[PDB]
């Protein structure tokens, strides 16, 4: 059992990607043609 | 002689030009300097009557580097650098201050690129971002830092441009300038050799930053890349297999056991 | 450390000759043991 | 003092000898600290102990013995500080001394026992190196002094 | 109050006593295992030391004193006490000195002083004084005088405290002698370091060995560390998996800062591996994961974007994971972006020098996103998806990534096209005979070690 | 008294070293004797 003393702890004053969202992209346009 | 007028000659010669001369001035220099214990700075004794001299060790070896480096003298710059270095990497104030330090540490930096040294280069900016605050801020410090960067990136078209640019900027890099460029040259010839196949000579010509076909088609010839019709055409232990593993294989089955 | 002289030399081969005892003895222990059983 | 062991390198490779001289003296002082550096060169400073013309080949063979001993070559560091003869102290209070004495007799023991293998009769007044053999005979007696009459009898033997 | 942390303290003592009669290397690990457990309740508290020295410590001990001076200079409740309790405690407690025909303290007992010492004055934030203790007391007169090879490991963690109270004030505070004073403690350190390899201890040179490399890096020197490492061999015997832990970072720092990232991430994971996972170990294993994010992302394998979200050292790696999404898009913007944001954090951790390297990545990573998804694709479409220039510099970018193992390309000029070929089948050549050789070779040592270990208590049936 | 400890160690090694190629040999011929044994049986 160390105590780790010489690392200081640091002071502060089913998952995988799939990050971003593609919203609504629809793209009408091509049906405006 | 004494060692003031030793150091007054030598920053005269140095002033006119005569590195040679300076040269020649530094060996009768440094024999009082061991005599005066100045080369050591030695961290025990803090008297300021020590110290004074201490800049004037400094200076002595800056023009005795900078009279190397003027002379094609990378080894004896080297030598003097490393002996410069426990002035310079210290937290003595008094000691660790020079316009000219700058300068030095990037010759230092570019030497080591053109030895293509690059462990010893990456490892010498951790240490020189370590002793020095704001590294990337200094602009001579930022030479050799962006010389590497953007040659590790590729971006030899912003490489090839820096050192055309560096011109007057520090003054000395102009005897680096060659072997830099060579080693530009040399890496694209490297990474040409395997990517284009049937490259024309004329673009050759503007892709490894020459000037004139002539020295583009020498260089081509020192690579013995054919020059058909100026369309080069580039063209060109461990254990055995099977046998040896499963033979250890067996051994480490059957050993233990 | 300090001292030279003989000394020392019996001193780091009593030493070494002990390091050499206490793996040696570890191994022959667990060999017995195999041993013994089998 | 240094903390990079380069300075006093960049002397190694100069030519005036009392600058040799004073690298040597100052390396010697330090070379505790910094080993690994001074060994990056070590082939430079055993040309300088080679070299006959110097006029302190003793300094540069004991500071190779030291960086050889610091190494873990303890045979090499032997047979360099015996060269280093008067040099070489044999009664300083260090860890070096210890050592270099205990493989120093290491290597004479072995040594006579080869030598009464095969010339059973004697060790020979002179086969043994003469600087092993002198450190040897020179330890023993000063355990004598000691009045260590057992060791010394069986360290004989 | 104080009777009970004495007596407690005296059984503390009595169990590092039996070592002298035992002569064995146990009876002290359990010791240090006790001292961890006194000082995370703060049994030793105070004045309760005093009146241990006083009891124990005769006054023919010149450490005595000086132990009193550092401890407290003010109280003097001298309390005459168990004074004539000489033989009443066992002899393991006091050696009758043949040189004078005096009792006096022993010599392990006198360093589980001094280390109790440097514990409380460690744990009372009594930093100067502890310096000056260091520079003083331990070292001048302690470490220096006990040629024994039953201290060992008390040494270890004296060694320890010493380097680590020395770092803690030179850092905190701004002198212009600490230069002298590192070289010293350096100097010092690694004369004791070669004095306890070549009296074949253990765990007192794995311990140097370590502080000297948190010296070098600290310091920031880093090449006179590998050429330092690569002449001297860390043993592995009777040494505690902090220590390897330890030393395992550190190596992988060392590897990792000169372009050796294979060496570095191979000894990343094993530090990972070979270290407590309790939360009072926490600090380092945040450090080493770290670490360990920005080699995986420097060698070019994308770190899985899971081990983000691990436990509490979740919130120390934002940065890293806004890095490795910056990398995993290939966008330099975004990357320039979070490294000129976090710039302060990331050299903080002293990882700043590592991260800036991932430029290069960032381009190799963009290239080859491009190029596995484009069998034919024009110069303008690659600069333009690339966020880059004119033709010229995406052209000196693919000569250089296609010859630099990634992108198994080709380059056209005469429209702009860099017509890749297909990948060649892993399963056709001797890949799958390296990688099956290094899994086996790792199955077997472990079923080796896992029947040595096991074959012990078939003796202890 | 020193010479008389380190030749007293010098001989433990020397008999333990014995006694372990002893053990290994008696390994061996104790698998050989199993399978003989066994097949006797």
């Amino acid at each position: 059992d160390d105590e780790f003393e010489d690392f200081p702890i640091d002071t502060w004053a089913e998952n995988w990607d799939d990050v971003e969202v593609d919203d609504d992209f629809t793209n009408e346009l091509k049906a405006e043609l | 002689p004494s060692l003031a007028e030793l150091t007054k000659s030598l920053s005269i010669a140095f002033e006119n030009g005569d590195y040679a001369a300076c040269e020649k001035l530094l060996p009768p220099i440094k024999i009082e300097l061991i005599k005066n214990n100045l080369l050591i700075p030695d961290l025990s004794i803090q008297n300021d009557i020590y110290l004074n001299d201490l800049m004037i060790t400094k200076r002595i070896l800056e023009v005795g580097a900078l009279a190397s480096i003027q002379t094609f003298n990378f080894d004896s710059f080297e030598n003097y650098f490393n002996q410069l270095k426990p002035y310079y990497f210290s937290n003595n104030h008094k000691l660790s201050e020079s316009d000219k330090k700058s300068k030095l540490i990037s010759l230092y930096l570019l030497n080591l690129l053109s030895q293509n040294n690059t462990t010893k280069f990456h490892s010498e900016l951790q240490y020189l971002d370590k002793h020095i605050k704001n590294l990337e801020d200094d602009s001579l410090l930022s030479y050799p830092i962006k010389l590497d960067r953007w040659l590790m990136e590729g971006s030899y078209q912003k490489a090839w441009d820096l050192l055309q640019s560096g011109s007057q900027n520090i003054s000395e890099f102009d005897s680096f300038t060659d072997i830099l460029k060579s080693a530009i040259r040399d890496e694209i010839a490297k990474n040409t050799e395997l990517s284009y196949d049937f490259l024309p000579l004329s673009n050759i010509k503007a892709l490894l930053f020459f000037n004139n076909e002539k020295e583009t088609e020498k260089f081509a010839l020192e690579r013995n890349w054919p020059i058909v019709n100026s369309k080069v055409y580039f063209n060109n232990d461990q254990k055995t297999n099977i046998i040896e593993k499963a033979m250890d294989y067996a051994i480490s089955i059957e050993n233990i056991v | 450390t300090h001292e030279s002289g003989i000394k020392p030399y019996f001193e780091q081969k009593i030493q070494e000759t002990e390091l050499k005892i206490r793996s040696k003895t570890e191994n022959v222990r667990r060999l017995e043991a195999q041993r013994n059983a089998l | 003092s240094l903390t990079t062991a380069a300075p006093l390198l960049a002397l190694l490779r100069e030519n005036q000898d009392s600058v040799k001289t004073y690298a040597l003296e100052s390396i010697n002082n330090v070379v505790d600290q910094l080993w690994s550096e001074i060994s990056n060169e070590l082939p430079d400073i055993e040309a300088l102990y080679d070299d006959d013309t110097f006029s302190d080949r003793e300094m540069a063979a004991l500071i190779a013995s030291k960086v050889y001993y610091n190494l873990g070559e303890y045979e090499s560091a032997v047979k360099y500080a015996l060269a280093a003869k008067d040099r070489f102290d044999i009664d300083e209070k260090s860890q070096f001394v210890e050592t270099i004495v205990s493989k120093s007799i290491e290597m004479y023991v072995q040594e006579a026992s080869k030598q009464y293998t095969k010339d059973e009769q004697f060790y020979t007044k002179d086969i043994i190196d003469p600087k092993l053999t002198s450190i040897f005979e020179r330890m023993i007696e000063k355990c004598l002094k000691a009045s260590e009459l057992k060791l010394a009898l069986g360290i004989a033997l | 109050a104080e009777e009970d942390q004495v007596q407690e303290l005296l059984k503390v003592l009595n169990e590092i006593s039996k070592t002298t009669l035992t002569l064995d290397p146990r009876y002290i690990w359990r010791s240090l295992k006790d001292l961890s457990s006194l000082r995370n309740q703060e049994l030793l508290n105070a004045e309760t030391l005093c009146f241990t020295v006083n009891v124990l410590y005769p006054d023919s001990s010149s450490f005595k004193k000086n132990l009193l001076k550092f401890i407290t200079s003010n109280h003097k409740s001298s309390v005459p006490g168990s004074a004539e309790l000489r033989n009443s405690y066992p002899a393991s407690f006091y050696s009758v000195n043949t040189e004078k025909k005096t009792i006096e303290v022993t010599a392990e007992i006198n360093c589980f002083m001094h280390l109790l010492v440097q514990l409380f004055l460690w744990d009372s934030k009594e930093l100067e004084q502890l310096v000056e203790f260091n520079r003083k007391v331990v070292i001048p007169n302690l470490l220096c005088y006990y040629n024994l090879r039953s201290l060992n490991l008390i040494n270890a963690k004296l060694w320890f405290y010493i380097y680590l109270s020395h770092e803690t004030l030179a850092r905190s505070s701004e002198e212009i002698n600490s230069d002298n004073q590192n070289i010293i403690l350096r100097s010092t350190m690694m004369k004791f370091l070669k004095i306890a390899s070549l009296k074949h201890d253990n765990e007192t040179k794995a311990m140097l060995i370590n502080l000297i490399l948190r010296d070098f890096l600290n310091n920031g020197e880093v090449d006179s560390a590998s050429d330092f490492i690569s002449k001297l061999e860390y043993p592995h015997t009777d040494v505690s998996s902090s220590l390897e832990a330890r030393y395992f970072f550190y190596l992988s720092k060392i590897n990792a800062i000169q372009l050796d990232y294979s060496t570095a991430n191979e000894y990343i994971i094993a530090a990972i591996r070979k270290a407590p996972h309790n939360s009072k170990s926490l600090g380092f294993l945040q450090q080493s994961n770290k670490l360990h994010c920005c080699i995986q992302l420097l060698m070019g394998d994308i770190p899985e974007l899971s081990f983000f979200h691990q436990s509490n050292m979740q919130k120390s790696l934002l940065p890293y994971y806004h890095l490795t999404k910056a990398v995993k898009l290939g966008d330099l913007k975004k990357f320039t972006s979070t490294i000129t944001k976090y710039k302060q954090l990331l050299l903080k951790d002293d990882t700043y020098q590592l991260c800036v390297r991932l430029r290069s990545n960032v381009i190799k990573t963009g290239i080859r996103i491009i190029s596995l998804t484009y069998k034919k694709i024009s110069l303008r479409d690659i600069c333009l998806k690339l966020n880059l220039d004119s033709e010229q510099t995406v052209e000196y970018m693919v000569s250089r990534a296609i010859r630099d193992g990634v992108i198994e390309a080709k380059i056209n000029h005469e429209d702009g096209f860099i017509e890749t070929t297909e990948l060649l089948n892993i399963y056709d050549s001797e890949d799958p005979q390296q990688v099956f050789d290094e899994r086996i070779k790792f199955a077997n040592q472990l079923h080796d070690e896992y029947l040595v270990s096991m074959r012990y208590p078939e003796d202890k049936k | 008294d020193i010479y008389f400890k380190l030749k007293k160690l010098e001989k433990e090694y020397e008999l333990l070293t014995l006694q372990e190629d002893y053990i290994k040999d008696e390994q061996r011929h104790l698998k050989r004797e199993l399978k003989r044994a066994q097949e006797e049986v």
